Order: C-alpha cells, then structure tokens, then sequence
RNA sequence: GAAAUUGUUGAAAGGGAAGGGCAUUUGAUCAGACA
RNA sequence: GGAAUACUGCCAGCUGGGACUGAGGACUGCGACGUAAGUCAAGGAUGCUGGCAUAAUGGUUAUAUGCCGCCCGUCUUGAAA
RNA sequence: AGAACUGGCGAUGCGGGAUGAACCGAACGUAGAGUUAAGGUGCCGGAAUACACGCUCAUCAGACACCACAAAAGGUGUUAG
RNA sequence: GCCCUGAAAAUGGAUGGCGCUCAAGCGUGUUACCUAUACUCUACCGUCAGGGUUGAUAUGAUGCCCUGACGAGUAGGCAGGCGUGGAGGUCAGUGACGAAGCCUAGACCGUAAGGUCGGGUCGAACGGCCUCUAGUGCAGAUCUUGGUGGUAGUAGCAAAUA
RNA sequence: UUUGCUCCACACAAUAUAGAUGGAUACGAAUAAGGCGUCCUUGUGGCGUCGCUGAACCAUAGCAGGCUAGCAACGGUGCAC
C-alpha cells in the first residue's frame, strides 16, 4: 500500500526536571493517541528509537539511530518516561521518535 | 592475556582542575584547596566545581590495572625484566624514556621470549 | 522532647519502636507529642514488620533475623525459641517484654507508597495532619511505610 | 496531527487562546492565527482601554526609542500576550516563535484551508452569560490601528466568494447522498452494516 | 473537613466508692472518623459538667445510619458560630436525603458565606420539617410547588481534544 | 540525618601495638598474643597488655 | 632559549561581555584486545 | 420476616505487564519436595543466539543545545558590593 | 538600646518563599532505582484548563505565613442572619 | 461575608512575568499527580569498633579474612602521604647509538598532592630504593628586581610677524 | 580581467535539516439558538430530520508493490499536452 508504518508517532519533550534543575537521564515523550495514565500501560517496555540525518557516511548509510525504552508513566495526562543507551540531546525537544510494538504481548 | 577481572569503573574520568586556572595564566592547573573564607568553591555552591574527595576512589580489585589489565612496571635492562618471568599475567614491563636506541632492540628481544608484553615497544625505533 | 526520642531510640525519621503503655510512657508520649506518630497495632502490622524488617541487636551488632538459631541463641533463656515466640511476646505483653523489645533493633521504614494523605503532616491528626494518637489507623500508615 | 493547524480567532479569549499556542509551538507544532480583529477579552471595553493606556505611559526616560513598543495592530496585540508565554530569550525559544503565523482577517494563502477552533479558549463556553467583553479590533482602533476598514472590505469580499463556492460544494454533496441512498438496500450495504460500516 | 458520619457516644465518669455507677451521658457527634467523634465529645462535655479525658471513660461508640437514605426531606438547623468579632446564632434550612450530607452543606455554606472554619462552628440541633407550610425559608418553599419544572438552557460540553472542527451549539 | 548520641569514628583509647621498633619486644607481642587468643587465660591477657606500656608506666620492681 | 606580548598560515565560534558545572549531538584526533 | 450490597479489616489465595540490580567465586549452613537414590526458586546469574572485530563502543578536544553558575584574597554580626 | 529560656545564623551546602546569612522542609562520602517533605500542578515550568457547594464585577478588583503596610466612619451594591 | 467610597509624590514598572472574570480570584471539601545532597534497598571508597587466622614446601602477622555501623564544617588540633636543594648506603642503575632542560586541545596510573611514556628541540651529566639534613613548595603583602601590554599610531610636535 | 552571463532537462560530486513517514478535508452568522431536506402565498413562513464531539469523511490489498490470461462496465485515477 501507500503506508508502511509499524510504530507509533511520538515527540519528545523534554528531560525530567525540576523548576530549576535537569536531570538529562530521563527523557519524557509524548505518544500521540494517548490521554490517559492507565492508556499508557501499553506502551510500557515498547522500544524507541530517534533517527536523525548525518553528513558523514559511515556504515554505508547517513542515518544513524539511537534506542531506548518506555519505563514508567508521568502525569495524568498520558506522558511517560523513556530513558536511551545515550542521552537524547536538548536540541531534540519537539522532535519526532519512533515507538515500535515490540516486545510484543499480543 | 592477563588473569580474568571485572569491568574497570572510573568514578570521575573528567580532571580535577584548580579554580580559575583558565582564568589566570599565572594560577596552574594542578589542583589547590580553595581557602578562603567567602570562597564560592569552598562552600560548595551548585554551579560550581567539584573537588577531590575520598568517595572518588577506585575499586581494589581494578585498582592501578590498565585498560589490557597489567599492572605497569619500570624496567632499564634485561636484569629487572627477567622479575617479571613468572608473573606475566599480571605485570606489563615499560622501558624507561632514557634507554638508549640499541639498548631497547636487547630488551625487546628478550621480551619476546619470555612472553612479557611491552606497553611502549615503538619508541626509538628506527623505521 | 530531644531526650526522650533518644530514650524510645528515634533517631532517625520513619523509625518505629514498639512501647508498653503504663502510667510513666504516657508522660514521656505527651511531651514528643508534635514530632511522632503512634497507634495500636494489630497482629497482621507486627508479623510483616518482623518477617520483612526485622534486625536484632547480637553484640552491638545488626543481625538480619534470617533463622531461628539466632534467637535460641539470645532469647533461649527466656523461654523464646522460635520467631513466633518473638512475636508472640510482642502482641502479647508477656513477663519478658523488655528483653524482647530492645533485642530487636529499631525498625527502619520508608516514606509511605500511597503518600500521607494530608498536605500538611505537621499538624495534630483530630486537625487534619500526621502526628498525635490515631489509634488503629496506624496500622494503614506502616503497611504503606512497610 | 494535521502538519499545519490554522486557528480561526473569532470568538476566542486572547488569554486562553494564547496559552493553548504557545503550547503547541513549544512540542513542534505550527500554528497560524486568522482573523485577528475578532478576538475577545473579557471586561468591558472602558477597562481594558484603561490598562493599555498604563501600558501606553511605560517607555525609557532618557531615550523613547530604546523602551517597550507599544504595537497596536490587532495581530501585534495577540502577539505580545503569547510571547510573554514563551522564553523568547533562548534559542529553543525563537525557534518556537518561528513556527507562528498571526493575521488580520484571512489572506489568500489561508483562505481555501480549514480552519479550527479551540473549545477551551471559546468566549461562549467560557465566560457566563450577562459578562462584559472587548472585541479586540474595536480596542486596537482606540489606541491608533489604522486599517480596520480596509480589513472589513476585503473580508466582506472574501465571504462573498466563499458563499458561492459553499453553493457549488452544497449542491454537490446533496446528489452525492442522493446516490448514496440509492445505492443502500443492497447486498453490500447489508454486509457492510453487519460490521458497523 | 471532610466525608462526614454520624456517631453515638456514650460517656461516664470513673466510678469511685463513694458513687459507684454513675450516670450516662449520650451525644450525637458529626465527625470524619472515629477518632474525631471521641475527641469532640470531650470538647462538648467540659462546657457541661466537671469532668475532662483523664476523670472521665467512653461506655460505647456507635454510628448512625440513615432509616431512610433514599427520601428528600427538608432539614432546619440551628447553629452557634464565632465571626471576627463576636457569636452569633443562627437558623437555616437545607433541603436533601439524608443528615450527614445536610451538614456537608451547611459547612460549606457556613464557609463560602460566613468564613467560617468547622473550628468555630456548633451545631445546636439538626431536625426534619415533617409538614410543608412550617418551612419559613423562600429559597427551599421555591422547589415545593406543585408540579416542579424548570429547563436547564446553555449546555457546556466538555471536549477531550484541544482542536475541533466545528463551532459549538448549546442547545440542550 | 542521624540524631547522634555520642561521638562518631571516636579511637579505643589504648594501645593495641607497642610504641617501640625493638624486634625482640615485638617477638614476645607475637607470642603472647596467640596465647591470649587461644588459651582464654585471665594471665595471657594481662601480659599481653602489659606489653605495650611506656616508660613512666613500667616501674621498676 | 621558558612565560607575559606579537606576526604569518590553518581550524572554529560570535544579535549589549568572555570564561565555568552536569548530560548528549556533530567535526577532528587517539589507545587497548584480535587467541 | 428473609436476603443482597456498600464501607472497614484479614488471607502462611492465585495470577499478568514494566523498570533498576548480578555484588560473591571448590565444598561446609538452614530448609523444601521424595520409600529411596536424588532433585530444587534452599548461605548473591545462568543458559541459548546474532552482528561486528573496527574508530563501531569508548577516551580526549573544539563547537552547538537544555538547565544552572556574580570576583578572588582580606577585616567583619553581615561582601558580588 | 538593654535582659530571661530554647532553637538557629556566624561555621552551611541542598529543595521551597521570584530575588535574601537567620523563615519552612531537611543537614552533605561517590553512584543506581523507588517513595516523600515544605511548596506546587493555565503558559513560562516538571505535575488535573481535575471534581464539588457558594460568594465577588472593582472608570485604582483580587491573588498565600516571616514579607515588603492601611484605619476610624460610611453605602436601598449583593448575600446570609 | 465579598465589593465600593474614605485612599495624594516625584526616571517607566512589576500578585516573579504573561495573563486570567460560573477565574488561572476569595472560603471550604475529596482524590490524582510533580520533585531534595532527606527516607528504604544494592554496589563501591574511606574511617571506627568487634572478631578469625604462624603449619610448612610461595613471597608482606604493620599480612590475609569475616561482621556491623558511620561520613556536613570556619578558628584550631592530630594523622597518613606528594614534591625540591644537599648527605651516608645500595641497585657492579641510565647516558655522546644522546644526560638534563624546554615545547607537546598525544597515551596511561592515582580521590588528590603527582608519577610515567611517545614525538620534537637539545648537548653532558642524571635517577630508583632504605635512611640523614634544611636558606624546602606562592596568587595576592599600594611585596622586591627585571621584562612586556591595552590605552595608541591616540594626546600632541600652535609664543618670539615669513 | 583569456568565451563570460542567464533559463531549461539530467550527468556526477559536495552541503544542511527546530525534524515527510496515507490526506492542512475551505460558507457565514447566532449560542435564552442553528445545520440539512421538502412544500408554498418566498417569510423573522409551514412540516420533517440531525447534534449529545474528528471515535468522523476520504483513502487504504499486489517484489516500497513484479511478469502474464480472461470477464463485466465506458466508470475511477496518475503523468505530459
Ligand atoms: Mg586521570
Ligand atoms: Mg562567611
Ligand atoms: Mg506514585
Ligand atoms: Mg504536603
Ligand atoms: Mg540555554
Ligand atoms: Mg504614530
Ligand atoms: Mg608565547
Ligand atoms: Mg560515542
Ligand atoms: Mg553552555
Ligand atoms: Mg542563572
Ligand atoms: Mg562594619
Ligand atoms: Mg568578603
Ligand atoms: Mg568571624
Ligand atoms: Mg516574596
Ligand atoms: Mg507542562
Ligand atoms: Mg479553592
Ligand atoms: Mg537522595
Ligand atoms: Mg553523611
Ligand atoms: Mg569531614
Ligand atoms: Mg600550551
Ligand atoms: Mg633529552
Ligand atoms: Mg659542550
Ligand atoms: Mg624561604
Ligand atoms: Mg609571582
Ligand atoms: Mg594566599
Ligand atoms: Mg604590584
Ligand atoms: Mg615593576
Ligand atoms: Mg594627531
Ligand atoms: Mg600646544
């Protein structure tokens, strides 16, 4: 067909912070469709992955990827926590990630 | 090929500079105790530099190993390197930076023999 | 009140301790009145903190109660045997009350799971806070800390 | 969802309407305000006309052109009250701001695109009845905007063309249903309302 | 200050020798919680008689329900309040099913209208008008009459999404 | 946040080795203190301590 | 034949200072084991 | 007159999803399941599988981005002054 | 300006009160996970444009302890008694 | 009770800002949620206390090992270590096939004081370890001596007729 | 200033991403009121019907989508004129 898509959209919004202070180890992301903290029990342990465009080639592709994973919830509005091998960078925030469907337990 | 260990933690990789040494060129870069009495370093405002304390210090287990996980060891000449023939899982011979050019073509090829790893085997070396 | 805390082994926050009520503990309950939280507790509360928390205090030593060679071994001569035996003691004031309770080492709790249920905890609980004598209630807020 | 979200500011509450915004710029969203002059503010229009004139008498002392700058455009106005929402001192915050599009009625790049409301922000769901409210093209004309009435003839144009191609649209969605109609009552349509479809 | 139940405490002095058995003393009390209800006893009967907690022991502690929770009733209430300066009596009638949701009521009309804290409030007596006609308030009589009726114009529908589509109506 | 009732990291107070680099003094602190650890004699325990005095505090007899 | 200071070449950043701490993106550069 | 349910409490009742951790290094102890030999979730992780073996991970350094960060020394109850 | 009791600042960072030596919470070895305190959850700003009963419309409204001020006397504004 | 009158100060102005009117205001009630170097659990570092272990043929009894708790700090106190000039002893130590010194957004070890290596320049002496000794560690003192900047190609180079 | 400058189609190299991954799907006005359909004497008209959210509508099957045979309609859709 004319869609290929297998995960579902998602924005990242910013680190877990306090009024003041960041804590950049923690990343909140913001999955469409989702207004509900028992909504966001789905999701829980589902991978994201964040693409993102390179000048430099280096394994024969431009696109380089960084993982994680959906750990917990936050809020009441459906917003969980994702925390990534490295660290999303701040310039990322309202930037699009990936969340894929597995592990799956369907 | 040295004897299994777990994996090296480094608590604080980054250096432990002196307060304005970037600010002053006639302050150095090793590290002093800031003393003074409204120093901000000192009081350990956040923002600020961290200082050295005894909760950054090593593992014992994985203390003073190198990434290949040898203990490093000063030799000048075939002498002191033939005390590491019976440890050679645990010990690295390095020569000295005042061995002279010949003097390190012996010590190397005594090395090999022995199976002792050199850490600085290039230097001098007149390719 | 600083002393008396001492003298019931509060010295850090979330600690509990267990006190027999006579005439001369309630004097010494009054007077830290605004900084603890105490109740009644029920059988269930004292099994759980005893199995899941429960130290004792073998020569100045904080020994986790993982077997019952440990109590024979402090408490054989008491008649207490057995870590039911401990609890037994407990729920029921027995004649060697006070050996038993300063055995165990003061129980060290956590914040609450379910939080305090109050904004402000530094008011009287008639009030709406934390502290005073909130009697059974007690036994919600431990399994929370527990 | 949609790429570009075009808002239409009639009936809103700037208040409201700004803060919903200024939120959506700062998760990556482009928003585009139309119809500007329509905008509501909640009291009566004595009062706000008042407030603006305390705002009118702050400027710099020693030099006028260095102090605050009191726009007074409709569009201009709405976009003061949504920058103080925003850290605009950052570059994540001008990065935001570059996302916002503002006008005075709907100009022909918009006008031939859908236009949204915001329930939260609505003026009639909001405020109770009997309460005082300011139309904000009114109050700009008092403080010195100077083209409301070019607006209000090239916008009474535009309602004149929409109308007649809402006709065309009318007339065509009417045969389509007719069709659509006709076509129920077959073996397909049972099938299909079998599967709620 | 908070989700309110009805207790029934009983009260008595320690006996002593020269009077043993003494007399019971019963209170209706409106409390959150049992813990409540003992103490506001207390504070009730030291303005009655000499006695306090330590000469003094609770007999029983019993709630009240409700014979008929599912019946409108109209309740009058008398009520003794401290304002900023000075005490006040007071009268006022609140219309509902049951005792313990009419005094949530008037706590929060005492509140919202008066500023007055659930510290500074007494309640003299909570009774049911059995008969209409003997209620002297205008804002209960209004929903007595025949045959009620009334609409309920301007209908707000909350939304679930920040954006919609079409201009709301409020009809209903 | 600890409500300490008395000093922390607070030394014994006595000596546990003797103060003197003799190697023959230090030989009989060897010997005697596996006597003191594996015979639960009253003696072995005093000597044992009684080894690592001072000066001032070994009089002569 | 050191530092302050200066010239040329090369790289980088710059909207009313510069410098610093935590984390990561990008560019350049580099050690370790191939058993 | 006979039930139901709400509220509160107990279970040494069962069971699903997610996150962080793997410290120790022959055996010894307390137990469980078995007629037995043995086995086990019982004094701290093992089994299986894939790709790559190099700047890919990582280190250093420059820059960019989010948050934070006032100039040191000194006298002083009090110093960015 | 000078005394009594206690707790603090000086000698002290950390979260909160925008901002502050003393107030609130709480005192500190280097890290990871969980739960909270005081204070908060329209946007800046992490968290309900939550739910519930009332009151208030100010041509100088009001908005949170220490704390950054207001009175006597009045109103057929409105509400309750 | 809320609101209004009473209620007048000087650069432009501050419920922290925008802004908010069945509030995002005031009184009160019930839940959910956010986050401290605080609390619970684990790892690692150090300190303190209490214990186990001398039996050779394998190296430290100031050694190895087990258990528990603890860690803020000015004036000040004590302890364990790093570095410099010189001295006794030792390694039959390094060295004109290149010592020392200096440069080096190159690499490694230590919590740190510091140590070591590669490359470049350079030309004659120097280091490890156990001990001895002192004119032994600098950022300040309107410190001493010497050298060099921004200001700056700026002020200025205009009395006495040419 | 050694055939430069400019528009067009693609041939190849380099450059960067504030962040495509089925479709930004078009009346106006009122809200103590309107949308649509129908009739008439065309009105501030009569009748019917809808709302209570876009949870919609359109689109969507094939080597990220190949190569061929046939049937029914003369539709739907892409590109270049
Ligand atoms: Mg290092
Ligand atoms: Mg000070
Ligand atoms: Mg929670
Ligand atoms: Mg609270
Ligand atoms: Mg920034
Ligand atoms: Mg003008
Ligand atoms: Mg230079
Ligand atoms: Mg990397
Ligand atoms: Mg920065
Ligand atoms: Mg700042
Ligand atoms: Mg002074
Ligand atoms: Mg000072
Ligand atoms: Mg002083
Ligand atoms: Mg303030
Ligand atoms: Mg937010
Ligand atoms: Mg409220
Ligand atoms: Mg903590
Ligand atoms: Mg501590
Ligand atoms: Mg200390
Ligand atoms: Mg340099
Ligand atoms: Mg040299
Ligand atoms: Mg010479
Ligand atoms: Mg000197
Ligand atoms: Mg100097
Ligand atoms: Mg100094
Ligand atoms: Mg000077
Ligand atoms: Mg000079
Ligand atoms: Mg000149
Ligand atoms: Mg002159």
């Amino acid at each position: 067909a004319e869609s290929h898509r297998l995960y579902v959209k998602g924005k990242h919004l910013s680190y877990q912070r306090s009024k003041r202070v960041n804590n950049p180890n923690v990343s909140l992301i913001k999955i469409e469709g989702v207004a509900t903290p028992q909504d966001a029990q789905f999701y829980l342990g589902k991978r994201i992955a964040y693409v993102y465009r390179a000048s430099k080639e280096v394994r024969g592709s431009k696109i380089r990827v960084m993982w994680g994973k959906v750990t917990r919830t936050h809020g009441n509005s459906g917003v969980v926590r994702a925390t990534f091998r490295n660290n999303l960078p701040a310039k990322t925030f309202g930037a699009s990630v990936r969340i894929f469907l597995y592990p799956s337990n369907i | 090929a040295s004897l299994p260990h777990p994996k090296i933690v480094k608590k604080h990789t980054k250096k432990f500079k002196r307060h304005h040494s970037d600010r002053y060129h006639r302050v150095a870069e090793n590290w002093r105790k800031q003393k003074g009495i409204d120093s901000v370093v000192r009081r350990r405002f956040r923002g600020n530099i961290s200082q050295p304390k005894i909760g950054y210090g090593s593992n014992k287990k994985t203390k003073f190993l190198s990434p290949s996980g040898h203990k490093t060891f000063l030799v000048a000449n075939v002498k002191d390197l033939e005390t590491l023939t019976m440890h050679t899982k645990t010990y690295a011979a390095e020569i000295a930076h005042n061995i002279s050019a010949k003097n390190r073509v012996v010590i190397l090829a005594r090395a090999k023999a022995l199976g002792i790893k050199v850490t600085n085997p290039k230097g001098r070396l007149a390719l | 009140p600083r002393k008396v805390l001492q003298l019931l082994r509060l010295t850090r926050i979330n600690s509990g301790t267990f006190v027999k009520v006579t005439k001369a503990t309630l004097e010494l309950l009054k007077l830290i009145e605004p900084y603890v939280a105490y109740g009644y507790p029920s059988y269930s509360t004292i099994r759980q903190l005893v199995y899941k928390r429960g130290f004792g205090k073998i020569n100045k030593q904080r020994v986790p109660l993982s077997d019952n060679a440990i109590i024979e071994a402090n408490l054989g001569k008491y008649g207490i045997l057995s870590i039911d035996d401990l609890i037994h003691e407990i729920i029921t004031v027995g004649p060697h009350f006070k050996q038993a309770n300063n055995f165990l080492w003061p129980f060290k709790l956590s914040n609450p799971s379910g939080g305090w249920g109050v904004p402000r905890k530094f008011k009287h609980f008639i009030q709406g806070g934390s502290f005073g004598n909130r009697e059974e209630f007690i036994n919600k807020l431990v399994k929370s800390m527990n | 969802v949609e790429p570009v979200v075009v808002i239409d500011g009639k009936g809103h509450l700037v208040g409201r309407l700004a803060s919903v915004v200024a939120k959506q710029l700062l998760n990556g969203q482009k928003i585009v305000v139309v119809r500007a002059e329509e905008l509501n503010i909640s009291g009566e229009f004595f009062r706000n006309k008042l407030k603006y004139h305390d705002f009118l008498r702050k400027a710099t002392a020693f030099n006028k052109t260095r102090g605050p700058f009191h726009f007074r455009a409709p569009s201009r106005i709405f976009y003061k009250a949504l920058r103080g929402m925003v850290s605009h001192k950052t570059a994540r915050g001008k990065a935001a701001l570059e996302r916002l599009k503002v006008f005075e009625g709907i100009p022909p790049p918009y006008d031939k695109k859908k236009r949204v409301v915001v329930p939260q922000a609505l003026r009639v769901l909001r405020l109770k009845p009997g309460r005082k409210y300011t139309t904000l093209g009114k109050l700009s004309t008092s403080v010195g905007w100077k083209y409301e009435d070019v607006v209000a003839k090239l916008e009474a144009k535009r309602k004149v063309s929409s109308a007649e191609y809402y006709a065309k649209k009318r007339a065509f969605t009417k045969k389509v249903a007719s069709a659509n109609a006709t076509a129920a009552e077959s073996d397909v349509a049972k099938q299909l309302a079998a599967l709620g479809y | 200050m908070a989700h309110f139940k009805e207790y029934q405490v009983i009260g008595r002095r320690l006996p002593t020798e020269s009077v043993p058995e003494p007399k019971l003393f019963r209170m209706r009390i409106f409390a959150s919680n049992e813990v409540i209800a003992k103490s506001r006893y207390w504070y009730f009967l030291q303005k009655l008689h000499k006695v306090k907690k330590a000469s003094g022991e609770i007999v029983s502690i019993n709630q009240i329900n409700e014979a008929h929770p599912t019946k409108v009733k109209n309740f009058g209430v008398w009520v003794r309040y401290d304002s900023r300066s000075g005490t006040h009596n007071m009268y006022k009638e609140i219309r509902d099913v049951s005792r313990v949701a009419a005094v949530e009521t008037l706590y929060q009309d005492m509140a919202a209208r008066h500023r007055a804290r659930f510290r500074s409030i007494h309640i003299l007596k909570v009774a049911e008008i059995e008969k209409t006609a003997d209620v002297k308030r205008q804002y209960v009589k209004q929903f007595l009459t025949k045959d009620l009726k009334f609409p309920l114009p301007h209908r707000v529908q909350k939304s679930t999404k920040t954006f919609s589509y079409k201009r709301p109506s409020t009809f209903y | 946040g600890i409500d300490h009732t008395s000093k922390q990291h607070k030394r014994s107070g006595h000596r546990t080795a003797p103060k003197s680099d003799n190697v023959y003094l230090k030989l009989l602190v060897k010997l005697y203190t596996f006597l003191a650890r594996r015979t639960d004699a009253p003696f072995n325990k005093v000597v044992l301590k009684a080894l690592f005095l001072s000066k001032i505090n070994r009089p002569p007899v």
